[PDB]
């Protein structure tokens, strides 16, 4: 007897059980759209000198005699010359402390335009995005502990208020620093949302329905990066897109307030009135009553006692240190790499709208074919496959010119694809490796340490000064590594789930 | 400091040669961008041709495509720049810049098409 003889004595499979899951999915389509706003939001227009304003443009010359040419014809990025002719009858280049001149042939006004973010103190771009994510990795930690410590419902609404108006406000944001601390907020409420609608999802759905979640989640989060190709081919002003994208939280939170909190944290927070409750209120909702009329403080004091009854151990122990080490690692350089091939798609020549909805596409088949590999041949040969196609991915995408563009946008897409199946394949084996006592913990670092390597991904990318292309050498170079080490690691092709710390080394 | 002197100006009918050369010093005639560009009198300074470090390529102008050649020359650290079947309006003030953008600009030399 347990709390899933409870459920299912109410259901698993009623009106509740779909409308409450579905409502509370439901942002995780904006959500995917903030996680990959910035993409669409700091796009970097072609840009040079503005030239100064006492000098005529039209007698003088035009708009070549002030700003150098690049390799390939197009004007200087940062520089001008002094002078448009040099004659006698000093310093002869400068920066444009005239300020700069975009154009407005596709994105009207995004932030780099909005703010000069450009050659000197450029890395303000990539800065924001790593910010944004050292909020998400902050919320992660803290706001799971607070929800721990309080609860769920209340959790989610604190969620959906901060979530809409830093978004709002970041769209209405007047310097660059106050957008950087509200992207800050923002990836703070946005993580703990991301988290927490999975862990309230399982705990209120019975064992034989955690396969329906993690699909269910990967298909909304597929739909709506799809939703941001969309929304971006819509509208392509910053302000108005960051809106449109920041108020559907908003109008979310109003009906977020008909949540029902998690039966299984109230038994667990040691009280029953509220548990017995919430029961009587899902069994009106479900439409059934008779049976869960007879559901008294003692009947499920009585089911729910057997299971009533952290990470200096995870260090702690050799081959557990050991395995940690190498899973933590591996999320680190799955995660790290994909943010690195997800966030660029500057130098891909084709139109952002398209290379996102292929995006898009690719990962169902993604998803079908490791489901497929790993319920036919295994989960570790296929995680080691998946590394090996993404790194060469981002290698031959890195050295291949810029010219091609067919051929390099399609192997993006490869790469990309073949990680959302590596990212389900690492997810799925993280569960089922480690043993019960701490496999949430482990599951709780190995997100944690995903969350440092998407957070370094920015950092890693903002030295495109150094050499063009040696941020994707890096982005190429990591998971190869990543697949060298879980090359070793025992093997969970014999079901054997264990619980007990003393039971690894005996597969082992 | 770094020296560009330039040499080669002349006045020379359409339809001939002329080699023109910048004397330049502290760098390798590979190791840096090279362009020369012409200031036209009343036009503007357009850039007509480039020389990128250790050869990594070689650009011309729109108008200057399959009209002149560029070459450089390590030995003397100089690149020497020559034209065939001079147009009437090629006829400009010549220079030689350090990089694509660089604090060193050539003095000038000018050069007449004439008929
Ligand atoms: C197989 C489901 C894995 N998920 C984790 C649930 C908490 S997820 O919903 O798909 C997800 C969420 C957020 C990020 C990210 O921000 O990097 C990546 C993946």
């Amino acid at each position: 007897m347990a709390f899933n003889d409870l459920l299912k004595q109410v259901g698993g499979v009623g009106r509740f059980q779909l409308i409450q899951v579905t409502m509370v999915v439901a942002p995780l389509l904006l959500m995917a759209s903030h996680n990959t706003l910035q993409n669409f939001t700091a796009a970097i227009p072609p840009h040079h000198c503005r030239p100064p304003a006492n000098a005529n443009l039209s007698k003088d010359g035009g708009l070549e005699a002030w700003l150098p040419l690049d390799k390939q014809g197009q004007p200087e990025s940062c520089l001008r010359f002094t002078s448009p002719q040099w004659g006698p009858p000093t310093r002869v280049t400068e920066p444009c402390i005239d300020g700069w001149v975009y154009d407005n042939s596709t994105f009207p006004s995004t932030i780099v335009t909005e703010w000069n973010l450009v050659c000197s103190h450029r890395a303000f771009r990539q800065l924001a995005q790593s910010l944004y994510m050292v909020g998400v990795l902050l919320g992660a930690m803290v706001f799971g502990y607070l929800a721990d410590r309080l609860g769920r419902r209340k959790v989610l609404i604190l969620n959906y208020l901060q979530t809409a108006v830093s978004g709002t406000c970041a769209a209405y944001a007047p310097n660059y620093t106050v957008y950087c601390v509200f992207r800050l907020l923002s990836g703070m409420s946005l993580a703990s949302i991301a988290i927490n609608c999975m862990t309230l999802n399982v705990e209120w759905m019975p064992i034989h329905t955690r396969a329906y979640v993690g699909t269910l989640i990967g298909y909304v989060y597929s739909l709506g990066q799809f939703l941001l190709a969309g929304i971006a081919y819509a509208v392509p002003h910053w302000r108005h897109l960051q809106l449109v994208v920041s108020v559907p939280f908003f109008i979310a939170f109003i009906y977020s307030w008909f949540f029902i909190e998690s039966a299984r944290w109230y038994s667990s927070s040691g009280r029953l009135d509220l548990t017995l409750r919430a029961l009587q209120r899902v069994a009106r909702i479900n439409g059934k009553q008779e049976e869960g009329a007879k559901l008294s403080i003692e009947v499920l004091r009585t089911s729910l006692q057997k299971e009533l009854t952290s990470a200096m151990e995870l260090l702690r122990c050799p081959t557990l240190r050991h395995l940690f080490l190498c899973l933590s690692m591996l999320w680190f350089a799955t995660s790290f790499a994909y943010y690195g091939l997800v966030m660029d798609l500057q130098g891909f020549g084709v139109s952002m709208y398209l290379i996102q909805v292929i995006f898009g596409a690719v990962d169902l088949p993604a998803k079908f074919v490791c489901f497929l590999v790993i319920n036919s041949m295994g989960r570790r040969p296929a995680q080691m496959a998946s590394l090996l196609l993404a790194g060469i991915c981002i290698l031959v995408n890195g050295i291949i010119p810029k010219s091609h563009t067919i051929i390099r946008t399609s192997l993006a897409v490869l790469g990309k694809g073949c990680l959302a199946s590596s990212f389900n394949c690492i997810f799925l084996y993280t569960g089922e490796l480690y043993p019960t006592v701490i496999r949430q913990t482990g599951l709780g670092m190995g997100s944690t340490m995903a969350r440092v390597g998407s957070i370094v991904s920015p950092l890693v990318s903002m030295t495109a000064e150094f050499y063009p292309s040696m941020p994707l050498f890096i982005f190429g170079a990591v998971p190869v590594v990543a697949s060298a080490v879980t090359a070793l690691l025992p093997e969970t092709l014999g079901q054997p789930l264990p619980d007990t710390v003393q039971d690894l080394k005996s597969r082992s | 400091q770094v020296q560009l002197v330039e040499s080669g100006g002349g006045l020379v009918q359409a339809g001939g040669s002329l080699r023109l050369s910048c004397a330049a010093s502290g760098f390798p005639v590979k190791t840096e961008w090279m362009e020369w560009y012409r200031q036209a009198p009343g036009k503007e300074r357009e850039w007509v041709a480039a020389i990128w470090s250790y050869g990594s390529g070689t650009r011309y102008a729109d108008s200057v495509k399959g009209r002149f050649t560029i070459s450089r020359d390590n030995a003397k650290n100089t690149v020497y720049l020559q034209m065939n079947s001079l147009k009437p309006e090629d006829t400009a003030v010549y220079y030689c810049l350090v990089r694509v953008g660089s604090w060193y600009h050539g003095q000038g030399t000018q050069v007449t098409v004439s008929a």
